[PDB]
RNA sequence: CAGGCGGUAGGGGAGCGUUCCCGAUGCCGAUGAAGGCCGACCCGCGAGGCGGCUGGAGGUAAGGGAAGUGCGAAUGCCGG
RNA sequence: AGUGAGGGCGCGAGCGAUAACGUCCGCGUCCGAGCGCGGGAACAACCGAGACCGCCAGCUAAGGCCCCCAAGUCUGGGCUA
RNA sequence: AGUACCGUGAGGGAAAGGUGAAAAGAACCCCGGGAGGGGAGUGAAAUAGAGCCUGAAACCGUGGGCUUACAAGCAGUCACGGCCCCGCAAGGGGUUGUGGCGUGCCUAUUGAAGCAUGAGCCGGCGACUCACGGUCGUGGGCGAGCUUAAGCCGUUGAGG
């Protein structure tokens, strides 16, 4: 039957990451980032947790290391698609490693989109999310 | 005043165009407009020499 | 309706009339004035007569505070063409049909 | 003899006028593949009353799974456990309590992790 | 129409005004001339005289049967005037609520027998199983005549 | 008071309204008539237990009346392939107007 | 020799005429009498700032 | 109860308006003919009534008969 | 009354180089002409399946259940890394 | 209209029907060079005003409602949420942002999204008939059944 989407239900949470593990940890953070998991789950949003999570970096690999190459083809055609090893990838941006994870299953431009902005870590060691001063929902 | 035709009689089929919706006839080209094509028979004329 | 501005079969044009009573619209007959008669281009002396009748009729048989009237919602319409016809190369016929201008401007009081 | 259909046509398409509600700029009025447009959104509504029934089906679906599993199983689980349940297994429903009587799907599930065992 | 002013050609049905056709005032468009045309025509009908005749008698039988003014004698008119054959009408109880076809040599029957209403104007033994069984009523004098002739279709 | 029994399908889950549902047109053939629908979802403001015993016990009725009918609405089969024709929605049911229990 | 192709609707039409738009003639008033004066000019009337040398016969 | 019901070519059935012929002009009508402009009652549809606005005079069927007829569509035909 | 030429897939012979989304014939299915749904990413003919019309109903094919997207990041025993 | 107009000639060969019931069809005043524009009178109407009846589609225009600058789609459209609308509520309207799923129609194709094609937009025209022969059906008269050419009566012209 019916069941309309409530209102303005906001709520965040920290995501520890460090020491966790590369591709499960997304799946988690992944589906986490619901629309579908508190009432009125769905289209139009619902949770989705605007959720954070640090020491991004310090995360487990998955036992790959090297031979995982990201890209970033801006290219302005016969350019390079810049291929790129999780070392260094991390090295210096890590939260973006596990972002590829993230986006990595968000879908949806305009709102997979407005996900990831209620989507943010930093490899940070935490004292970001510190920064992110707000509520501190855990796990 | 009233006694239209019994049973059937009136126009029975004249049927006009080729489908309520659609339309076109018959088969191919070979039986186009000016197309009152090989008449009455071919090879039966054979037979009939 | 109030300050009734517009005429018949006058040859001028679509597009660009419509330009000139876009931008003198809105203000009253003095602004609008000095923009219709100081500012250069075709139109000027079209609009601004245009103008001069809505006024006349105004202050005439409608009358109203004559010093407040403004044009209040207004803009064109083109009739007809004449239907002319050029040479363009191995003969071929090249048309054209020149605009015979209407104009459709109010002027409004407030 | 006669016979200047016209009458009916104009009408014939005006009608068409109307078929045509007011969608997009050009296959608006476009008489033609206004026509067409519509035949097209015609075989569409089709599509759409017939799978709005999956469209549910999912609908539902999760809602609940969110629900049961919130709580202590997902799918295989609840449901089987709705399953062994006896003179009493719904479902277009299930969501609908889970939501408006927290308890409604609290015990509902109590007895169902019971109804498999 | 063309064969005449079949208007020769007139497109270069070439190849490249990119249109078709060669023959100008073609039927196919422009007032020209139009399809399975409009040929002048008439419907003759040769039925049977056998059921034809049959049938007038029915119909005689029935619209006779339910009203029969089988007159044989009649008179109110001067020979038969307006007015006064009026007068007959309303003896022989022929009012509004009523057409009848008037059908016998009885000159002066067809003579006062006009007016659009009530009567029909059929003095000869000229009858039709339409303007019978259309005709509320029959009317006629010179019924000997008719009946027998009616008859002579009974048996040649 | 919202309850849960349901028919045909599970047209159920409400209290006293004009809850229109299905065409079970049998004590339609009478306006306003009366009937019950077996339960199978017991619950009602705070008391809530049991669709089994739903399935066994108590039932509820209605008195109704009316019907619905066609809902406008067409469909025009069509393909691509070259071919189309189309119909109006034609549905309904007397409809029901809830007797508590 | 390259005919476009249709039209991109009124609507594209517009998207150009459009950017295109008609803007508004500059005036102040007469450094002299009164009515609009475009920057540096004079005219029928005061027409000056030192020596009218303009208007009236 | 069967029981079936994608389905062009193609074959069969059954309805739809459409302008005329009887219309056995019934009349209807200046408190409008008609075409038009708009509309959440009728039709399984082709269509229907009906309501509201225009519009200046027609129009027409109870039942049946007669057909230059119903059309994207043919680099179509004529005019915008 | 209409096609009087069609293609694909599987098996069986031609042929072709035992090549081709090749072309020859046959048994079957096929796809057109319904073959509009699932589907395998999306794909006329490969496995499932016949749509007269509904349902803010439930059981299933094939084939699926970390996520993008419905469905166990089931359990059990291994073997690669 | 056999005239316009193309062709050397031969020759080809348009378009345009209606103001109103009757002219009472516009004195006169007002912006203006003029047209043309506001008034007065016309009148039953002049959104009946001189190309002037009925006077729709197309296209361009003036105002109002919703809508729109991190957006990738014929179309759409199922859903829903935000607006605004008639609303007694039921709710019915229009408008859409979020999302699900969606290769446009004709022709000729084994085969089409078409990059094969037709397709510029509106409107009116635009194509399985007629005469007989027949031929099979089947609705109707008698089994021997039916009648051309004609002579005759014929507002209706009546059929014989």
């Amino acid at each position: 039957k019916t069941y309309v989407p409530k209102q303005v239900e906001p709520r965040w949470v920290l995501i520890d990451a460090e020491g966790k593990t590369l591709g499960r940890l997304a799946t988690k953070i992944a589906t986490l980032l619901r629309g579908k998991h508190r009432p009125d789950w769905t289209p139009n949003v619902a949770m989705g947790d605007f959720v954070v999570v640090v020491n991004a970096d310090k995360i487990r690999v998955t036992g790959k290391k090297l031979e995982q190459k990201i890209y970033t083809r801006y290219s302005g055609y016969p350019g390079g698609l810049k291929k790129i090893p999780l070392e260094k990838m991390l090295a210096t941006h890590p939260e973006r490693v596990l972002e590829h994870a993230v986006k990595g299953m968000l879908p949806k431009g305009p709102l997979g989109r407005r996900l990831f902005k209620r989507l943010k870590v930093y490899a940070g060691p935490d004292h970001p999310h510190q920064a992110q001063r707000p509520e501190k929902l855990e796990v | 005043l009233r006694p239209n035709p019994g049973a059937n009689k009136r126009r029975k089929r004249v049927g006009r165009g080729p489908g309520s919706g659609h339309g076109k006839t018959a088969t191919r080209g070979h039986k186009g407009q000016k197309s009152r094509s090989g008449g009455l028979k071919d090879p039966r004329r054979f037979e009939g020499g | 309706m109030e300050a009734k501005a517009i005429a018949r079969y006058v040859r001028i044009s679509p597009r660009k009339v419509r330009l000139v009573v876009d931008l003198i619209r809105g203000k009253s007959l003095e602004e609008a004035r000095n923009i219709l008669r100081y500012t250069n281009k075709r139109g000027a002396y079209f609009v601004a007569k245009v103008l001069e009748s809505a006024a006349a009729n105004a202050v005439n048989n409608h009358d109203m505070l004559e010093d407040r009237l403004y044009v209040k919602a207004a803009y064109v319409d083109e009739g007809p063409a004449l239907k002319r016809v050029l040479p363009r190369a191995r003969g071929r016929a090249d048309i054209i049909k020149k605009r015979t201008s209407h104009i459709t401007v109010i002027l409004g009081e407030k | 003899p006669r016979a200047k259909t016209g009458v009916v046509r104009r009408r014939k398409h005006k009608k068409i006028l109307k078929l045509a509600k007011g969608y997009w700029g050009l296959r608006s009025k476009s008489f033609r593949k206004a026509r067409e447009t519509l035949f097209a959104a015609g075989n569409y509504a089709y599509a759409h009353r017939k799978r709005r029934k999956r469209d549910f089906r999912r609908l539902w679906i999760v809602r609940i799974n969110a629900a049961c599993r919130q709580h202590g199983l997902n799918y295989s689980t609840f449901i089987h456990g709705l399953k062994k349940a006896g003179i009493e297994v719904d479902r277009k429903n299930l969501a609908d309590l889970a939501v408006r009587e927290p308890q409604v799907f609290a015990e509902l599930v109590e007895r169902a992790k019971a109804a498999q065992g | 129409g063309e064969v005449a002013y079949s208007g020769r050609k007139i497109w270069p049905q070439k190849h490249t005004g990119r249109a078709r056709h060669g023959d100008i005032g073609a039927p196919i468009f422009v007032g020209g001339g139009v399809v399975f045309g409009p040929k002048p025509r008439d419907y003759s009908y040769t039925l049977p005289k056998k059921v034809r005749k049959k049938g007038l008698a029915m119909a005689v039988a029935d619209r006779a049967r339910e009203g029969k003014l089988l007159l044989v004698e009649a008179f109110a008119g001067v020979n038969g005037k307006t007015k006064e054959f009026l007068a007959w009408a309303k003896e022989a109880g022929l009012d509004g609520s009523e057409s009848v076809l008037l059908v016998t040599g009885n000159e002066l029957v067809r003579r006062a027998a006009r007016n659009l209403p009530w009567v029909v104007t059929l003095a000869p033994e000229g009858l039709n199983v339409y303007d019978i069984v259309r005709t509320e009523r029959l009317v006629m004098d010179l019924d000997a005549w008719e009946v027998f002739q009616n008859r002579i279709g009974g048996e040649a | 008071m919202f309850a849960i029994v349901k028919t045909g399908g599970k047209q159920y889950r409400v209290e006293p309204g004009l809850k229109l549902r299905v065409e079970k047109l049998d004590a339609e053939p009478g306006a306003t008539v009366e009937l019950p629908v077996l339960l199978l979802g017991g619950e009602k403001t705070v008391v809530g237990t049991p669709v089994v015993e739903g399935a066994s016990v108590v039932a509820e009725v209605l008195g109704h009346g009316r019907g619905k009918k066609i809902l406008v609405s067409k469909f025009k089969a069509k393909v691509q392939y070259r071919r189309k024709k189309g119909h109006r929605q034609p549905y309904t049911e007397l409809l029901i107007k809830e007797i508590r229990g | 020799h390259p005919v476009p192709k249709k039209k991109t609707s009124k609507a594209r039409r517009d998207a150009r005429r459009s950017h295109h738009a008609l803007t508004p003639p500059t005036l102040v008033p007469c450094p002299e009498c009164k009515a609009m004066k475009p920057p540096h000019t004079v005219c029928p009337e005061c027409g000056y700032y030192a020596g009218r040398k303009v208007l009236e016969v």
